């Protein structure tokens, strides 16, 4: 074996897995997904004992999620997951990515943003953008930003925000609403007014879409880990004396809703 | 966070 020395052994044998997934998503102007993805990865961080053969579960095919495809560390016995879809594999030491992978079916999209705009004539725009999170109301969603473009002729722009704290940045032609924290199956709503210069008539603003930076403590593509179990056949340590940790951290990419 | 598994 390549990747990992023979002697190993620790007091404290402990092991840590990282789901780590990016949701992508383009939604219409009507509510319908245009595109949706998933990219994840799974990094695991292991301090075990010796030489030990490693089994790890997730849900793939209540909740069981489709993988459209993946690829391996070499250390995963491929003709195990070729027969059976089972995950073998002896860790390399400390930290290491365990698999990438891909998703487009059953994604959950943790926030939903409804906007609205009233043209006031000529002067300013009157908008009102409303998001949802969509997750068990246990979570929290954390360094949520939503950010909402502005016409070039804007000359100034109030906005009213219960939750958070929102700034125009002219440079960027976007108010950005940063909000720390919201648990799931919540509502916060901002307002804005946006005043505007006089502008060529037929020149028009084709009006980018609301995007959003979110970080969730699960994974959008329903992944769910079942287990890692730990065989060393030789050590005198069994599954169960392994300290096992899991953390799910989900975190936008693309996240764009059209107005 | 890490939570304990199962």
């Amino acid at each position: 074996i390549g990747w990992r020395r023979e002697g190993i052994k620790y007091r404290r044998n402990e092991l840590f897995l990282d789901v780590l997934e990016s949701v992508n998503l383009l939604m219409s102007p009507q509510g319908q997904v245009l595109s949706a993805h998933v990219s994840g990865r799974v990094v695991m961080k292991s301090y075990l004992s010796g030489m030990p053969e490693c089994k790890f579960g997730m849900n793939d095919k209540k909740q069981s999620i489709a993988i459209d495809d993946c690829t391996f560390h070499q250390c995963v016995r491929l003709s195990k997951f070729d027969s059976e879809r089972s995950i073998s594999f002896i860790p390399p030491d400390g930290e290491f990515e365990l698999m990438r992978y891909r998703t487009t079916k059953d994604i959950i999209l943790p926030f939903r943003v409804i906007p609205l705009v009233r043209e006031v004539g000529r002067t300013k725009l009157e908008v009102k953008v409303v998001i949802k999170s969509n997750f068990k109301p246990s979570l929290l969603a954390q360094k949520i930003e939503v950010r909402i473009p502005t016409p070039l002729n804007t000359s100034g722009v109030q906005v009213i925000c219960m939750k958070g704290k929102a700034k125009y940045k002219a440079s960027e032609n976007a108010i950005v609403w940063k909000i720390k924290r919201m648990a799931g199956m919540k509502e916060s709503q901002i307002s804005a007014e946006i005043e505007l210069l006089p502008t060529n008539d037929k020149k028009k603003w084709a009006r980018p879409p609301i995007s959003m930076n979110f970080e969730v403590p699960f994974a959008p593509s329903g992944l769910k880990v079942r287990y890692l179990k730990v065989f060393e056949p030789k050590l005198n340590y069994s599954d169960h004396d392994v300290i096992k940790w899991v953390r799910y951290i989900g975190r936008s990419g693309i996240y764009e809703t059209r107005c | 966070g890490y939570m304990m598994m199962s």
